[PDB]
């Protein structure tokens, strides 16, 4: 338990309300769809694997993309350019050794020029008013993992897995705050692996009961159940590796039995 | 712009700083022209500095007023501060800084740091010339270009951090993980520098820096810092010096001051006092407010 852990958690809970994107934004977008967003994020997962970037960097990029698309109309031909610049900014913010721009251009396959990518960086920064330090499902998961009396490396990877799956589907996961998704993820992971439930120590810290988490859980359970069927598979693929203890291969539970 | 360049303040790697006047409102500012000159677009240090400063509204943290961003031009507009700690110490090199003002400045500085840390920001470049003083007697942390948002718990961050003289030993000895404790070391060194008007540990190299620390605090072993002998850059051949008496290292300080200072300079980062715990230290039972 580090210094300021309760203070930081309180701060993160304030900032996740202010950093939230407009829930219904894809409806107001003339040219792009939830399905096109899914392809983008999934592609961003592959970019993270190729360049050995942190989980956090990917969650921030997604938060930037969603906040940007809340404000600006984008044509499908330009959606990947927004993601490239979001990934560049997230990397600059969070990585020790961020890919250089030349490499971001390479990973797009020369769909865009160095010039376009730099300029889109400029525009994303303007649109976000340089507010890049957003709370993520990630930051909440790592907070919650300190409250596991016996630390379980398999519960942790699986909780991360479920949190990453939530990045893919704008419907329904924009409805929920990172702290609640994380709550859902942690419980679902715990229950799957060990049969335990959302600890009494996390109820106190978060003020979230197993009962208050039910909506997000019913959604996340479903996402987990149908994950092998989902069009986008980069996340299931990623979490087969030994690094994440092959948690993507675990059979989910049929009955949550909250 | 609406800005008149009044005086040049200094060129860095990070960029150029001018004292300037708003020609319409009269407000005096410091303009940081970021060195763009840019293979990679906006520098990470610029992105971190703005994003973290926009979140840090505190009396003892520099106010970012505005950001002016075009293509091939990025300016940061800060409140202008009359003096800094480096300059005030020099103009006090003989007289001394009165203890109650030292105490007030240290209290303020800890208040700013506690606020940073509680908002998951590491400063990572504390030093006298980054600690600015205004006419109303406020001292504020500035220059957040080397800062970083940090996780609960931490992971590995950049190794080349903190100016040599203010660099915590866990960084000199190449620990995987470092956190809020490295900022507290930095402040301990500065506290000691205000008292004596000389740098506590002025190394000219990494090894020389360790040795300056060891000469004063004693060479650390498994007793006072478990795990230390296992570390990357620890050598069994290190000279085994004894901890000096603090009454000799910082003469002007009372019992309460020494106790605090030694707590800020613990070798083991786990034993080392937090900014928040330090504010509740008896040394500050009689601290006074900022006054011009
Ligand atoms: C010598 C003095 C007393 C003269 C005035 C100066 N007043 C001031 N007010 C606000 C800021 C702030 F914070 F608003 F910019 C800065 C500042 C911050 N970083 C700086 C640098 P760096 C450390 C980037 O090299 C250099 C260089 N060279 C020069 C100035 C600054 N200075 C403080 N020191
Ligand atoms: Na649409
Ligand atoms: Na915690």
């Amino acid at each position: 338990v580090p210094d300021y852990h309760e203070d930081i958690h309180t701060y993160l809970r304030e900032m996740e309300v202010k950093c939230k994107p407009k829930v219904g934004y894809m409806k107001k977008q003339p040219d792009i769809t939830n399905s096109m967003r899914a392809i983008l994020v999934d592609w961003l997962v592959e970019v993270g694997e190729e360049y050995k970037l942190q989980n956090e960097t990917l969650h921030l990029a997604v938060n930037y993309i969603d906040r940007f698309l809340s404000s600006m109309s984008v044509l499908r031909g330009k959606l990947q350019l927004v993601g490239t610049a979001a990934m560049l900014l997230a990397s600059k913010f969070e990585e020790i050794y961020p890919p250089e721009v030349a490499e971001f251009v390479y990973i797009t396959d020369d769909t865009y020029t160095k010039k376009q990518v730099l300029r889109m960086e400029h525009l994303v920064l303007k649109v976000l008013t340089f507010d890049l330090a957003a709370p993520t499902v990630n930051q909440f998961l790592t907070q919650y993992f300190l409250h596991q009396q016996p630390a379980n490396c398999k519960v942790e990877s699986l909780a991360m897995f479920l949190g990453e799956l939530s990045l893919i589907d704008a419907d329904p996961y924009l409805k929920y705050l990172p702290s609640v998704i994380a709550g859902a993820a942690f419980h679902l992971a715990l229950y799957t692996v060990t049969g335990q439930s959302w600890p009494e120590s996390l109820i106190r810290k978060t003020g979230y009961t197993l009962e208050s988490l039910k909506p997000c859980l019913m959604d996340l359970h479903q996402t987990y159940l149908k994950a092998p069927q989902h069009a986008q598979q980069s996340i299931r693929e990623k979490y087969k590796n030994s690094k994440y203890h092959g948690v993507s291969l675990l059979n989910p539970p049929e009955t949550l039995n909250l | 712009e609406n800005f008149q360049k009044v005086d040049f303040l200094g060129e860095g790697q990070f960029g150029v700083v001018y004292k300037a006047r708003n020609k319409l409102t009269g407000e005096v500012v410091a303009l940081k022209k970021i060195r763009l000159d840019e293979t990679e677009g906006v520098p990470s240090t610029a992105i971190r500095e703005i994003s973290l400063l926009k979140e840090l509204n505190h009396p003892n943290i520099i106010k970012l007023l505005d950001v002016i961003h075009t293509e091939n031009k990025l300016y940061l507009v800060f409140e202008f501060m009359e003096t800094d700690l480096e300059v005030f110490m020099d103009a006090s090199a003989l007289t001394g800084i009165p203890l109650p003002l030292i105490k007030s400045y240290l209290f303020q500085l800890l208040q700013g740091l506690a606020f940073c840390h509680s908002h998951r920001v590491l400063h990572r470049d504390l030093k006298p010339n980054n600690l600015l003083i205004n006419t109303e007697g406020a001292i504020k942390l500035a220059d957040f270009g080397l800062a970083r948002a940090f996780g609960v718990p931490v992971r590995t961050y950049t190794h080349e951090v903190v100016t040599l003289w203010y660099r915590a030993p866990e960084i000199l000895l190449g620990c995987k993980y470092y956190s809020t404790a490295v900022d507290i070391w930095s402040l301990g060194c500065i506290f000691a520098e205000m008292v004596t008007r000389r740098a506590l540990f002025p190394g000219d190299s990494e090894i020389d820096q360790l040795f300056r620390i060891f000469r004063t605090l004693g060479t650390p072993d498994e007793v006072v810092w478990p795990g230390v002998t296992s570390m990357p850059d620890y050598k069994p051949s290190f000279p085994k010096w004894a901890r000096q008496d603090f009454s000799k290292v910082v003469p002007p300080l009372d019992e309460d001051g020494r106790s605090l200072l030694s707590q800020m300079l613990h070798y083991d980062p786990n034993k080392r006092i937090s900014a928040k715990a330090a504010l509740a230290h008896p040394f500050f039972q009689d601290v006074t407010k900022p006054v011009p």
